[PDB]
């Protein structure tokens, strides 16, 4: 492990700059004595988001843009960003700044803070997120995702994948009609969930994640032919290759196996060619007169990786 | 479009009053300008969804008659600070502005 | 190479290990009842669907069809119709003795093709009907977006928790409801075999036998395959002063030796979690996300 | 409990008729049918305003219930010569998937 730590550090140094596609580290880095709080806010929302999710466009790093809720000034001629009703809340965002960057958007996350309502009537509710739509005799809202929240629990952040909605909003500005946080309710009780910025550093905001164009320059059976890490066919005929006549079905399955050598300088220390994705296998066998239709996990090698 | 308001006058502190705004071909709301102070959006209806101001929360109520195309403003429990000229406003056909306004009536709390 | 010969031998042991058979078992394959082949046919097709997109030991799959209705008897039908929802009920009393071994259950229904559907795409919701008293009457399980006019297909829902209560309180087995999605202020154009008329709606209960129940996070430090701590401070271990925050992150790494037999062993990473960094070029700030930077657990493969 | 049915007689070929079933005591409910010689058959069933109809009566017969008056109806429209029998309405046993409660029922014969 003494010489195994020494390599991870060097492999991480290259992995960082590789995902950033930086041939060398920045030079004119400013000084941390004064970094604007708005920049630290973007780091906080990306960090806290990934912490929650814990419960080749993917290799390269992604720029995170944070679009807060529009500030409302009652003295001007602006339509407020929020509209209330006992059963839903309405929020609208101004995404015109990212219309120029729409060709590089990868993912968007609507992050809203759910306050604690210690005097809530129902302790648990299912809320639904809709994309408001411009209509007659046609739809007025589009389903996105739902969530089960605890109205009386400690405050928490809630995130939704609203990529397709921001995509339309960035293309057709006349469709940016906002979001709606509606109560699920079976079919056509008040919304006991309170949200910061809507029911009153916890502002509702979008988290847009792009892949820069200059970062767009650059293992199922491709496996052509190769001798590096790559899937290899193996079909097990139960009678032939095992001498087993007790499994009635399947008569045989592609088990496959991964083989090859992985280079060093590797999406992930020394690398080894192992299996990544495995899929279960169902068999029908017999003991006595009893039939057994059973499920075996991790039996089929479908792809390989290096690690 | 056309905007016609009515129902404004003098009310004793703690009283009530119902303002009206008639529309002419949505999102609508009410503004107010106290003597000396600048405008402020008190209430707004839209998507029967409502936006009330923080200074009138729990007192003023907005509504609309989709049949008559009239927006109401039920101002109950008035206070000496609710004195101003009230201008109802409509939304531009497709933009996020207001554009259309009216003369509006005056309210005076004692 | 001849290491395929080892995969074969490693697979031979892996099968008997998951089944806990110290040795292989036998009927005649010339005539196996079709009802037995249907249980194999449905478990296979289910996994085939998940492919298109306590865990080691094998699991026995039981198939519970829809109760057969004979109108000459004094039995309440298993299905009830409504333009917006369907009601189906199963009789799962036979598995009440085995409730202590249930692991997962899935209600499988076949969605027929409705070439004369009004709306080509609809969102259907699955509810567990409940016995209420006064003023909920149903509990949400899962939803799905189906194509009413598309070629027929099978639809599966994880109804483990709902079936679990049915095996405990028989007086709560009131069935399922496939309701059309309502935005809460249109008819269900989706047709299902056995409800809107070998494609019978059925449950697939999956148990783990008791004899198969016996009865690497931060590493119990050891010298076998096991997670190892590694914290990289950018200034200290990399000489980098351009990352303003984080000042350092636990990178970790996998090391150790795994037994031999699975094929050949390697101590590698299993699940990885991304990393957020804030750096600068010129005066421009960059708050970016790098995937697969933190090793959280190790495995052998 | 008590179950009392009414309505029913002779109807012109292709006509209509509304049967009734009142529950005067203390709830899945339905209608049964027994032709002369032939065995029983569940024609219609109401329950959770959810309905179960038979194939020979679909799009012709309609079941309903007045939760206020506790009466279950059976609108027999577009009658056919094969719908001739005595009709017995039935209720559900308090907690089982049984029926238990039946009535004498009236007879209908279409010409
Ligand atoms: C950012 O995250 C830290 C958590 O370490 C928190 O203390 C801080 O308040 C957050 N916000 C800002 C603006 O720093
Ligand atoms: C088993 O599955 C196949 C699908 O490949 C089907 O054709 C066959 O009818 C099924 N057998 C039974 C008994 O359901």
């Amino acid at each position: 492990m003494d010489q195994f730590m020494r390599k991870r550090i060097e492999a991480i140094r290259g992995q960082i700059l590789s995902k950033l596609k930086l041939t060398s580290p920045p030079e004119d880095y400013p000084e941390p004595e004064e970094v604007p709080p708005e920049v630290i806010s973007i780091y906080n929302s990306t960090r806290d988001l990934l912490q929650e999710k814990a419960s080749d466009e993917e290799y390269y790093a992604k720029e995170v843009y944070k679009i807060d809720m529009p500030p409302f000034f009652p003295s001007e001629n602006a339509i407020p960003p929020t509209f209330y009703r006992p059963y839903f809340r309405i929020v609208r965002f101004d995404v015109s700044a990212m219309e120029k960057r729409a060709s590089n958007l990868v993912k968007a996350e609507f992050r809203v803070f759910r306050l604690q309502n210690p005097k809530a009537r129902v302790p648990e509710q299912r809320i639904e997120l809709y994309q408001i739509l411009k209509s007659l005799t046609s739809p007025t809202q589009r389903y996105i995702d739902s969530k089960v929240v605890k109205t009386r629990a400690e405050g928490e952040w809630l995130s939704f994948d609203v990529t397709d909605a921001v995509h339309e909003w960035l293309h057709h500005k006349d469709r940016n009609l906002g979001f709606k946080i509606s109560l699920h309710c079976p079919c056509c009780e008040e919304l006991e969930a309170r949200f910061a910025g809507i029911d009153g550093g916890k502002t509702p905001h979008l988290l847009l994640m792009l892949l820069p164009s200059y970062r767009l320059e650059s293992l199922d059976a491709y496996c052509n032919v190769q001798d590096n890490c790559c899937l290899r066919p193996l079909y097990i005929d139960f009678k032939r290759d095992l001498g087993w006549k007790w499994i009635h079905e399947p008569k045989g399955y592609n088990a496959n196996f991964c083989a090859g050598a992985c280079p060093y300088l590797n999406p992930e220390a020394s690398p080894c060619c192992v299996s990544q994705d495995l899929e279960p296998l169902t068999i029908l066998y017999y003991i006595g007169k009893t039939p057994k239709i059973e499920q075996l996990s991790n039996m089929i090698v479908k792809s390989c990786k290096c690690s | 479009v056309q905007l016609q308001e009515s129902g404004g006058g003098l009310v004793q502190a703690g009283g009530s009053l119902r303002l009206s705004c008639a529309a002419g071909t949505n999102i609508m709301g009410w503004y107010r300008q106290a003597p000396g102070k600048e405008r402020e959006l008190v209430a707004g209806i839209g998507y029967s969804s409502t936006y009330y101001a923080d200074s009138v929360k729990s007192r003023f109520t907005i509504s609309r008659d989709n049949a008559k195309n009239t927006v109401y403003l039920q101002m109950n429990s008035l206070k000496p600070e609710d004195t101003a000229v009230y201008y109802c406003a409509a939304q531009n056909r497709d933009g996020w502005y207001f554009y259309y306004w009216g003369q509006g009536t005056q309210v005076t709390v004692s």
